[PDB]
């Protein structure tokens, strides 16, 4: 607040702490759905497409985690197979209009670097070992989200470049190149080569 | 040093007052401080009434530095303090030094006639 | 005074009624008015100025006080007896170590061993008068500082300098203190104070490898600080506490100082012009550590200047060539080498200003003085390789390159060695150009370097000096060839044609070339490995910002409580690097974020000694830039709180007094560099063109303006404290610059600045009693 | 030459009891002056305010209350006119940008910090655009002939032809720091010492070269010590900034080898490259308490590279401020001839204020005085304009004056 009001306003908002405490589903950050492709989305899991925050009724002083971007929920849903329509129903994507949704793009990049880390752990003790399954699902999911311009290719690639490097993540770079080959081979003729 | 308007206002006072400068407090850097007196058939209670006349006299009406330490411990002095303070409250803005002296005198007289 | 006497009589009568009674609150009220009157500074000052006019009533005051104290002390109260004790102390009112003497002694030991004792005695008497130090604790801090600095010294020549500093400079300091002030009883007390500290003395004895307290007590007996009976019972105590083939360095130094005097008096005359005797004596000198012992003794005892004059005059005598055959000139060239190499070693160790003549009537400045002036690298001196000093002729330099390409000289019978040494720079310049064009092979370069470094070693030093200047100017990729020249000039010995004393000249020359090349070989990572000898060199971390260095060293100096030698060297390099303003401002910031009384007082007692690196410039920054910025800024003066603020006011007044009453070579160079207009900096609405008078006048104008204004806050408490320690710290003058309106205003804001300043004449009481009015 | 206006503070001058500080001044491409002054009334933040004065409406002076705890050393506009770097003693480079595209509301979200070390030189990185003006083609009736781009390379190109934006600052220790602004809000910082021998840098300056190398000149004020030179190369190794320095040929200074009376002028007081992107010529200014010497030097090769002097003034008063031109003239021999014949002198002048009132507009190449303006108190900061027809200047009072040079 302003330095002249000070305590007079701040303590006031603190007395609205119990009301916000009434209107909070406890453990809402750690509750996760079971992803069904059926549609008819329950509106509990909808996030804000601008900032990945839960949409909150009122202007109360809610608990400090409810003002954070819910990346855990979105990463859990993107890691599941056939969670294509559910991510659109969460982030309000519509497919009649292309938008370049940025937080979706950053979450997809972080999913790729997480897959690269978990491939660089060993990937050789267990041949299947959930790694190549993850890379196949990453291929399918990322093809859809870059193809309809909900995310974009070159910002994704150069942000991916900024996350790698120094990290020294080199054992499964062939898989990452394969996924990029899926995008390029899918859409080289539609866009200019400078992309 | 001292502005000419203050000198003229002093020269044209009623002989009841014996205004003088103030070398006691920190002065000669800000405003002009005065301990004048009360000498008349009335009462000489608390003669100093320290008055700080700021520079550029035809503005920023002078303020009386309050001293409640001496005006207490006595009923008459408490009454004169109360009435003179109320009369300063009723005084119009941009008042002069002669106005404060006259309202001080008439407030003392009101305290005399009341008790 | 009469009302105080009546109040004392009221307490006496009421206490007598209390004794006869045993609610008697009359004693409580009487004592309350006693402490309420006497608690004010106005009233105690008024009673002190009332003292003078009415003598012998004070006697009755104190006798009534004594009877009062008896009758109250018999009938004690859980609260009133403490009150009566407090009021009695008030009517009568009408340690730790001393880190500053420690750090001043350790600073003078570390930086200028060669400084005169009078400056040190003046500074120590100053410090003793600022903070009022008893004489036994003062001399104890001197000895403790000396021994601690000896123990913490690195092995090598610094241990020699510290042994010479304790055993030869400090007794002369105590002698001049005995002159310039019952000293034997105090120094004996301080010696018993010291002899309690057995672990310090045993650590020192392990480094000394002898009883260095015995040598101290015999030395202070020789100087006359101590009586002989005191010396003998102190040595008895020390032996009793001690019970629970090579000579040590202290005996060598104490016997080597008379050899310094007698070597002066015998080599005035060139051993009656016998240069072979000179060669024998100087070859004994270059035998291990003997030169360093003589130099440490001569530096600690003030005779380094005469020693340098003697070797310089010997050098001038052996410059030219007498008509000779070979085994007389082969002696004369060796005399040139020994005198030159020892003069370079002196100038690299004890500074260059002992080599200077400081007045040469006539143009006949010697060869070594000009060579050192224009051609030798020092710490703050970087040289121009194409200065006109390095380009003497074209005639002689072709004769010299033909001379170096002839064979092993063979013509040393007449060389005029000053001309040769001045010409080597142009010679190796042409050699370098020949090698850069490729006309010269590497193998002929080896021949030329052998002809330089073989017969006479000073030629290698002159060539390496020019090479260091020339490599410092070059770029990165252009350097590669010229560094090889140093690798051949500073390489291991050329053999089988050496004149005499070759290995010792090689050892001294390797030291000189280390200290010449070190900076350039730091710029590019190049290891030459000439042969620790540079113990305090390259101290800063390579990448860390320099405030972290400053705050870490000041944190460690506070948590120890004294300033190390290494810490003194890093503080010097940071003062040279970040400048005075940055240094003083950051140390004062680190003061002002302390919250304890103990740590603030210790930090101030250390920071005075740290600022004694360049006291004068630090006072100009402190009273001119830091303090007006803290007093004028309205947001800043919350930092001027009670605990750090009193300490800061103390440090400012100590700095002002010590700068008024009135030191390192970097600081001398940098203040000679500095240009500033203090008349323009401080426009001001004795000389008054001396900048310190201008800063002091400006500061006192600021103080009067702060005291006179409204809005009293912490800054007003600061200027009150500043004026109070100006009063208390003075003997009598910094306060000559005070405006006379401050006399009026200071007792308008309250006291002691009147009652001390008046000097108490019968008319002086009238002005005193007048001042104590208003508030 | 002539005085257009003099803008003074009203009653807010008479700084008392606290000494003066050096001022900064920066004229942008859009005509906005950013400058600091020593107001010193009831606060020291009145010496930490950055005044923005639009030159068409000077009465309206905006005053950014910068949160700089020590005194502002350097101000620096962008290559455009849209951002302003400001750095003070004790680190803290702040990058002010406009708020809501108003020239009256500035706010900094981005900055660097090398704590405790005073910034002594500061520069934006070069974006590779450089054009040259051919005065002899003034009638040539096509703008491609008059103004032509000169194939300059930007330091740190990133994935395309596009330069990164960022700054490089040089501290009073040996430290240099580079901060690179991403197209996103991220900022990469790196500090590294200039050379291994860490030493005082009391004056410093930054130029750029073709090839994307920064060239930074350091001096320690002593005027008998060399003015050293370093080549800095920026890179983005992996994902972070990476600085590669290399020593260049240093120079000493004449008036020290004068040998008649060499001791005078013991302080180098201004070090300036002749223009940023003109890294081969250097203007130095040695000064005593009363007199001074400016000198121009050049790197020109034959030791391959070697600093040789071009010219020097005879003896002056003490130079209080120095302003170098910004108009990028083509500087070769035919254009010198035609600009001497047709008297075109906008890009060939430096302005030298002095400690008396006078101001000298002096030639670039051979420093002979072209004009003299007597003030009828000295200019503590000067700046020429981008077309170099007017120079702005802050005095040793509150006065800010704009002079027109014909």
């Amino acid at each position: 607040p302003h330095w002249l009001l000070g305590n007079l306003v701040s303590d006031f908002v603190d007395t609205f702490r119990p009301t916000a405490r009434i209107n909070s589903i406890c453990g809402r950050c750690s509750l996760l759905p079971v992803v069904n492709n059926s549609g008819a989305i329950c509106n509990s899991w909808k996030l804000d497409p601008a900032t990945l925050r839960f949409p909150l009724k009122g202007l109360l002083p809610y608990d400090k985690d409810l003002f954070e971007p819910q990346t855990a929920l979105l990463r859990y849903v993107l890691e599941q197979p056939y969670s294509r329509d559910m991510v659109c129903n969460m982030l309000g994507l519509n497919k009649q209009h292309k938008q370049r949704c940025p937080v979706l793009e950053d979450q997809l990049v972080d999913l790729v670097v997480y897959a690269m880390e978990r491939s660089e752990t060993e990937e050789k003790f267990d041949d299947g070992g959930t790694s190549q399954l993850l890379w196949q699902h990453l291929s399918s999911q990322l093809i859809f989200f870059v193809l309809f311009q909900f995310a974009s290719f070159p910002h994704m690639v150069l942000s991916l470049h900024q996350k790698l490097a120094g990290r020294g993540l080199i054992k499964g770079r062939d898989h990452l190149m394969w996924v990029l080959l899926q995008f390029i081979s899918g859409s080289i003729q539609k866009n200019a080569l400078a992309d | 040093s001292i502005p000419s308007v203050l000198q003229g206002e002093v020269a044209r006072l009623d002989p009841k007052f014996l205004v003088n400068l103030d070398p006691s407090h920190c002065s000669n850097n800000g405003t002009v401080h005065l301990i004048c007196k009360l000498d008349d058939k009335d009462l000489p209670s608390v003669p100093p009434l320290e008055l700080s006349v700021p520079a550029d006299y035809p503005a920023q009406s002078p303020l009386w530095i309050d001293r409640q330490w001496q005006y207490d411990a006595n009923p008459f002095l408490q009454s004169v303090h109360r009435c003179m303070t109320s009369r300063l409250l009723q005084l119009p803005d941009k008042h002069s030094v002669t106005a404060l002296l006259n309202t001080w005198a008439q407030s003392v007289h009101q305290a005399c006639l009341s008790a | 005074l009469s009302a105080l006497h009546w109040l004392l009589r009221c307490t006496a009568a009421s206490a007598e009624r209390l004794r006869e009674g045993l609610g008697e609150k009359q004693l409580a009220m009487c004592l309350q008015r006693l402490e309420k009157t006497l608690s004010s500074t106005k009233n105690r000052a008024l009673l002190h100025i009332a003292k003078l006019e009415e003598a012998s009533s004070w006697t009755a005051i104190e006798h009534s006080l004594l009877k009062l104290g008896e009758i109250l002390a018999n009938l004690s109260n859980p609260q009133l007896r403490s009150q009566a004790e407090q009021c009695g102390t008030l009517i009568r009112s009408i340690k730790t170590g001393f880190p500053t003497v420690h750090a001043v002694i350790l600073l003078e030991g570390t930086m200028n061993l060669t400084g005169e004792t009078q400056s040190l005695v003046e500074q120590l008497t100053m410090v003793k008068r600022m903070q009022h130090i008893p004489t036994p604790l003062f001399v104890l801090e001197i000895w403790k500082a000396c021994f601690v600095g000896l123990i913490e010294s690195p092995e090598g020549t610094e241990e020699l300098k510290w042994t010479a500093f304790t055993f030869l400079k400090i007794p002369q300091v105590l002698v001049k203190l005995k002159k310039y002030s019952d000293f034997t009883e105090d120094v004996n007390c301080a010696f018993e104070f010291l002899l309690k500290l057995t672990p310090l003395l045993d650590k020192a004895d392990q480094r000394c490898n002898c009883d260095c307290t015995n040598f101290l007590l015999q030395e202070c007996g020789k100087q006359g600080l101590l009586s002989e009976a005191s010396v003998n019972n102190l040595m008895a105590k020390r032996k009793a506490d001690r019970e629970h083939n090579i000579q040590p360095n202290i005996q060598l130094i104490l016997r080597a100082e008379p050899t310094v005097t007698n070597i002066l008096k015998t080599m005035d005359a060139d051993h009656s012009k016998s240069p072979e005797g000179l060669l024998g004596v100087l070859g004994h000198m270059l035998s291990g550590k003997s030169l360093d012992l003589l130099l440490a003794a001569a530096a600690a005892t003030g005779k380094l200047k005469s020693f340098a004059r003697k070797f310089i005059n010997l050098n001038e005598f052996t410059t030219y060539g007498s008509e000779e055959s070979t085994k007389p000139a082969s002696v004369r060239a060796l005399l040139f080498d020994i005198s030159f190499l020892m003069l370079c070693h002196v100038a690299q160790t004890y500074g260059s200003e002992v080599i200077l003549s400081e007045s040469r009537t006539g143009a006949e400045v010697p060869f070594f003085e000009t060579w050192m002036q224009t051609c030798m690298p020092e710490e703050g001196k970087i040289l121009n390789p194409d200065h006109p000093c390095f380009r003497p002729d074209s005639t002689k330099v072709e004769s010299l390159v033909a001379l170096l390409n002839n064979s092993s000289e063979m013509k040393l019978v007449q060389m005029k060695w000053h001309e040769a040494c001045l010409s080597i720079s142009a010679a190796i310049l042409e050699i370098l150009n020949a090698w850069e064009n490729g006309v010269l092979a590497f193998e002929s370069i080896q021949k030329i370097t052998d002809n330089i470094k073989g017969k006479v070693c000073s030629l290698a030093v002159c060539a390496v000096a020019w090479l260091v200047a020339h490599v410092r100017m070059l770029g990165l990729d252009e350097r590669e060839k010229s560094l090889q020249m140093i690798r051949q000039l500073a390489g291991p010995l050329f053999s089988e044609n050496t004149l005499q004393f070759y290995n010792e000249r090689v050892v001294i020359m390797n030291s000189i070339l280390e200290r010449m090349c070190a900076d350039v070989l730091q710029q590019t990572a190049t290891q030459i490995k000439f042969p620790d000898t540079m113990p305090y060199w390259n101290l800063l971390p390579p990448k860390r910002p320099i405030k972290e260095v400053l705050t870490d060293i000041f944190a460690k100096v506070l948590e120890k409580g004294w300033v190390d030698s290494r810490s003194i060297h890093i503080f010097d390099t940071l003062l040279h690097m970040g400048g005075v303003y940055w240094f003083c401002n950051n140390l004062i910031k680190e003061l002002l974020k302390e919250t304890r009384k103990e740590h603030t007082l210790r930090a101030v007692e250390l920071l005075y000694s740290i600022f004694c690196l360049d006291m004068q410039q630090v006072t100009l920054v402190l009273l001119g830039h830091i303090l007006p910025g803290l007093l004028t800024d309205s947001s800043k003066w919350h930092s001027l709180m009670d605990p750090p603020g009193t300490a800061l006011a103390k440090l400012a007044v100590w700095c002002a007094l010590s700068s008024y009453s009135s030191a390192s070579t970097r600081q001398k160079k940098r203040h000679r560099e500095d240009i500033e207009d203090y008349i323009s900096l401080f426009p001001l609405d004795v000389n008054m063109r001396d900048p310190l008078n201008r800063v002091l006048a400006n500061l006192f104008l600021l103080i009067s303006s702060i005291l006179g204004s409204r809005t009293a806050g912490p800054h007003t408490q600061f200027v009150q404290w500043f004026m109070e320690e100006c009063v208390d710290c003075l003997e009598q003058s910094v306060l000559q610059f005070m405006p006379f309106t401050t006399v009026s205003e200071l007792v308008k804001v309250s006291k002691v600045v009147l009652a001390i300043t008046d000097l108490s004449l019968p008319l002086g009481r009238q002005v005193a009693a007048k001042a104590i009015a208003a508030l | 030459m002539d005085l257009a206006y003099v803008c003074e503070w009203e009653k807010w001058s008479k700084s008392t009891h606290c000494p003066s500080v050096p001022l900064a001044c920066a004229w942008s491409c859009r005509n906005l002056i950013a400058f600091t002054m020593d107001l010193r009334s009831d606060d020291q933040d009145l010496t930490r305010m950055i005044h923005i004065l639009d030159t068409e409406h000077p009465w309206d002076l905006h005053s950014i209350p910068s949160e700089h705890h020590e005194a502002i050393t350097c101000l620096e506009w962008d290559q455009s006119g849209s951002r302003l770097l400001s750095a003070d003693a004790d680190g803290q480079i702040k990058c002010w940008s406009m708020a809501d595209h108003l020239a009256n509301s500035w706010e900094s979200s981005v900055g660097s910090l090398v704590e405790g070390d005073p910034i002594v030189a500061l520069s934006w990185l070069h974006n590779g655009v450089k054009l040259a003006l051919h005065v002899e083609k003034s009638g040539a009736s096509s703008f491609g002939e008059k103004f032509s781009r000169v194939k300059f390379s930007p330091s740190l190109t990133l994935f395309g032809g596009k330069p990164m934006e960022g700054w490089i600052a040089v501290t009073v220790s040996g430290l240099v720091t580079v901060s690179l602004l991403k197209p996103s809000g991220q900022v990469l910082t790196s500090t590294e010492s200039l050379c291994r021998l860490r030493g005082r840098v009391a004056l410093a300056d930054i130029a750029f070269t073709g090839g994307g190398n920064i060239v930074v000149a350091t001096a320690d004020g002593s005027s008998a010590s060399p003015v050293q030179f370093y080549k800095v190369c920026v890179s983005v190794v992996s994902e972070k900034c990476r600085i590669d320095t290399e020593i260049l040929p240093s120079l000493f200074m004449r008036c020290t080898t004068d040998l008649n009376r060499k001791d005078k002028f013991p302080a180098i007081t201004h070090l300036k490259f002749l223009a940023r992107d003109m890294s081969e010529q250097v203007l130095l200014c040695a000064s005593s308490q009363t007199s001074s010497i400016v000198e121009c030097w050049s790197l020109r090769k034959e030791t391959i590279l070697k600093w040789r002097i071009l010219s020097a003034t005879n003896d002056l008063d003490r130079v209080s401020a120095v302003a170098l031109p910004k108009l990028p003239i083509s500087l070769t021999n035919t254009d010198l001839k035609v600009a001497s014949d047709t008297q075109f002198y906008p890009g060939l002048g430096l302005a030298l204020a002095f400690h008396d009132g006078s101001v000298h507009i002096v030639h670039r190449l051979s420093l002979q005085t072209m004009a003299v303006f007597y003030s009828s108190v000295h200019l503590k900061a000067m700046q020429l304009s981008w077309t170099s027809l007017a120079l702005v200047g802050i005095d040793s009072h509150g006065k800010l004056s704009v002079l027109r040079l014909s």
